[PDB]
């Protein structure tokens, strides 16, 4: 868990608004995971509304989502793998392989959004 | 303690999980007060006996669109959650059936021989489960098959406007499919799954009537959601067919699944969208209207030899009602979309029934979907018909102009004429190769352009009689060979004129 | 006017019930009383985790004259009317956001200040004492006016202090500090 | 069914009722405003819930002072239908124009269909 546990709120869509624990709220451009049977589905968080309720896009797909579901915190921009062990491999948006050469293991990570 | 009692006595005394009592009705989607655990796409059964699944899920509140009218539903009743995301029968057993949204047989031919259940959404095939595409269908149209050929996981659009045969366009493409059908191989045979969206009954009843005296309502699956059916119902209609259509596939199978048409599936969801309150995008069709159409679309594919072996091809519709192709849905289609077949009406009054305009339709997929000898017979069908578009329009003043222009003028016009189709004919693909040898050869390009519709009927029936040894061997090897061009060059002089 | 202006959304139409309990000024003892009334409520929450369920109507309304009932009258009529108008907007989701803001009002009115000295961790009483006093040396807390300062503690916010009262703050923490350090020796 | 309620706002030809009783006569079905005007016929669309509905009004709404009693139809608007229909002109509360007089109808069928 982290002490920023969120509890989702309302599933409308690809927005998802999640409940984060009283002063313990999250920035804005994290990662929120969330663990489920299809891997941990990932929310990029978008605003505070106030009171910690973010209201949070979605990046992975969504369904059978239980109202009230608890959201852990990766704490920051999505982390993806760099290096020269990046090249020749197929990767997707959370960096996962599609070619299925296993996971893209790599000595440097680094998150998404950059200056 | 009194007030305590009290207070226990005047409460619901439920803790609303698997259950909530409805607040607030009207418009056709519900709102309950309650369900405090409920998975997303859920059903629920509203005790009214109407069950609707759920796509807001607003704080103690949740918006449940019914799939039924609320005039059943009375305020202040309970729901409770069926637990079971929308799943559908898949079989066989819908070869030859009419089946409503929820699968339920409108035919009448009672309970569906179904070999499977299905979730609503089913992911689509990856990269690596896909085969590379090389598998040939050919619709019986010959503008279609030499101009933009058709090959098995691609997704093609059909695109002009409202009724113009919109719905004979696709149901020729079924009709040539018989020669395939007959074919005993399951790789050549297409489990067609035809889709009507939004269309009234009686159309859909004379479409099966029509198959049925096509005798192709056997290999025929009928998948409708008629005007009345609801909107949800609408919404879902589209991705249980295409798990019908993945079950075909998974099995080895082919099929070919039409999605005729879309655009009312987007006025069905942008209704819904509009009455959960969700902000609507461009047009009021809502923001992840994108969402459902291109995970609908990738769905077509060609499998390797990882799973199955089979392919859904993918025929989407979109009929542009404003003829309208930068409007938000169909720009939204096109960019998803491997291919469009624009079809023009001024040409289908000019007498192309159906009229095909080949200038707003491609095939990004291509000729590797296309027969080789249908390659190299209409190789520059497709040259000479660019050059007789320019040539035409600079022609039509009535000057007399340069000779090499109208050498292309001349020989354009009867090509026009040649290409000309006629509704419910589907057309033999080894009785097409002959006339667009014939025209690219230039031997008709003499024919006057009154009697090239006498010429054709003919020129077949004396192929058929005479050179017959010729077409058994276009459809025995599928490739035309040097003798074999030979012989038909002599074949098509030999039938100098009729 | 009420002493300070919440901006009064809902529960300000309340704060304007407790100017009417200045008005007729036994409604400030009254502010005490609801005080009690609010006690009555902090043993309700078995009954108040149902009085957040929506849809009790006329029968909600007299529902909560019964917890009224119940009651020994503390808010008097002013206090009975808020419930008759709470039952009206049919809310229990601000039922005790009304009785925090009436609280802030009463408490406006009798002069208390809150303040608070967010740390990245906790201080002496020795501290907490001689800031009070410094505040009380200050006119800050003018005198007449109570404090209630409150040491928080967030490592979040880091070393060194922030004191907050009012919309006034000394903010010698590190972070600051070395923000601007670095900052000039990048320039 | 004698449910009564009053007519809390007259938002337009929209009126809302406040009925009495928490069952809320469904949707699509219809009640009677009664006044001078007669019957005034509205259609049950929303239920606002409060035992508030909101209502369809298909007659004008012009002098309706704010708590005027309803009473509920009961269903969906039962039409007169019958062979002796023919030749009469009917008006959407299902009454003569052409004072063929009374409509001359056995059965009486609700306005929605399925």
């Amino acid at each position: 868990s982290t002490p920023i546990t969120g509890k989702v709120t309302a599933v409308i869509g690809a927005i998802v608004d999640v409940h984060f624990e009283q002063s313990e709220l999250p920035a804005i451009l994290n990662a929120l995971e969330i663990k489920t049977p299809q891997g941990k589905l990932v929310l990029e968080v978008a605003q505070h509304l106030g009171e910690n309720t973010v209201r949070t896009i979605a990046m992975d797909g969504t369904e059978g989502l239980v109202r009230g579901e608890k959201v852990l915190d990766t704490g920051g921009p999505i982390s993806v793998p760099v290096g020269r062990e990046t090249l020749g491999r197929i990767i997707n948006v959370i960096g996962e392989p599609i070619d299925e050469r296993g996971p893209i293991k790599s000595k440097l990570r680094k998150p998404i959004h950059a200056d | 303690s009194i007030l305590e009692e009290r207070i226990k006595g005047v409460s619901d005394e439920a803790n609303l999980n698997e259950t909530g009592r409805v607040l607030a009705v009207g418009d056709g989607i519900a709102r309950v007060f309650g369900l405090n655990n409920i998975q997303a796409e859920e059903l629920v059964e509203f005790s009214s006996g109407v069950k609707g699944m759920a796509l807001n899920l607003e704080p103690g509140q949740v918006g449940i669109v019914l799939f039924g009218s609320d005039r059943l539903v009375k305020e202040g009743e309970l729901v409770k959650r069926t637990g079971n995301i929308v799943d559908v029968p898949v079989g066989p057993g819908l070869l030859g059936r009419v089946v409503d949204a929820l699968g339920n047989p409108i035919d009448g031919k009672g309970p569906i021989d179904a070999a499977g259940r299905s979730r609503a959404q089913v992911k689509a095939p990856g990269i690596l489960p896909r085969r590379s595409v090389h598998e040939p269908v050919q619709t019986g149209l010959k503008a279609v098959d030499a101009l933009v050929p058709i090959g098995r996981g691609q997704r093609e659009l059909i695109i002009g406007d409202r009724q113009t045969g919109k719905t004979a366009v696709a149901l020729d493409t079924i009709l040539n499919q018989k020669r395939w059908n007959n074919g005993s191989d399951e790789s050549k045979k297409l489990y067609c799954v035809y889709v009507a969206v939004g269309q009234k009954r009686s159309t859909v009843a004379q479409l099966v009537q029509t198959l049925e005296q096509h005798d192709a309502m056997k290999y025929s699956i009928i998948v409708a959601a008629t005007a009345s059916e609801a909107a949800p119902l609408q919404y879902l209609a589209p991705f249980t067919a295409a798990s019908i259509g993945e079950w075909f596939r998974d099995n080895g199978k082919h099929a070919l699944i039409v999605y005729d048409d879309l655009s009312k599936q987007a006025v069905a969801y942008r209704q819904l969208s509009l009455l959960l309150r969700r902000p609507p995008g461009r047009e009021a069709y809502p923001g992840d209207v994108f969402y459902l159409h291109s995970r609908l679309l990738e769905r077509a594919a060609k499998l390797s030899e990882k799973e199955g072996s089979g392919s859904l091809t993918a025929l989407p519709v979109i009929e542009t009602q404003g003829g309208d192709v930068s409007a938000y849905i169909p720009t939204n289609v096109i960019s998803i979309t491997d291919g469009q077949i624009f079809l023009e009406a001024e040409l289908f009054y000019k007498g192309i029934r159906p009229a095909i305009n080949v200038g707003l339709s491609v095939s990004r997929v291509g000729s590797a979907a296309q027969v080789k000898a249908l390659k190299q017979v209409a190789g520059s069908l497709k040259l000479f018909l660019a050059q007789y578009r320019e040539v035409a329009a600079f022609a039509q003043f009535g000057s007399d102009l340069d000779a090499s222009t109208k050498q292309t003028l001349v020989r354009g016009e009867r090509l026009t004429q040649l290409l000309k189709q006629n509704q419910y004919s589907p057309l033999a693909t080894e009785e097409q190769v002959p006339l667009i040898y014939a025209g690219v050869n230039g031997h008709l390009d003499g024919i006057e352009l009154s009697r090239i519709g006498e010429f054709e009927s003919s020129f077949l029936s004396y192929l058929k009689s005479n050179h017959n040894e010729l077409l058994t061997e276009i459809r025995e090897k599928g490739e035309l060979s040097k003798e074999l061009l030979a012989s038909l060059k002599s074949a098509t002089e030999s039938f100098v004129a009729t | 006017p009420p002493p300070v202006r919440l901006f009064g959304v809902e529960g300000t139409y309340a704060t304007a019930l407790y100017q009417a309990a200045a008005k007729n000024s036994s409604i400030d003892a009254a502010f005490q009383s609801l005080q009690k009334v609010e006690s009555t409520v902090k043993k309700n929450p078995k009954l108040g985790h149902l009085l957040l369920n929506p849809a009790l109507s006329l029968k909600d309304r007299n529902s909560v004259i019964d917890a009224i009932v119940e009651t020994h009258k503390n808010l008097d009529g002013y206090v009975v009317n808020l419930l008759k108008v709470l039952s009206e907007n049919n809310r229990l989701g601000c039922f005790e956001k009304i009785a925090s803001d009436f609280g802030v009002l009463n408490d406006a009115h009798n002069g208390l200040l809150k303040g608070t000295v967010t740390s990245a961790e906790p201080l002496d009483p020795k501290s907490f004492k001689r800031i009070e006093k410094a505040l009380s040396a200050s006119k800050l807390v003018g005198q007449g006016k109570s404090l209630k300062l409150e040491n928080v503690v967030k490592p979040e916010i880091k070393g060194g202090l922030i004191v907050e009262l009012g919309d006034k703050t000394v903010d010698l923490s590190i972070s600051t500090k070395i923000q601007k350090l670095n900052k000039v020796l990048e320039d």
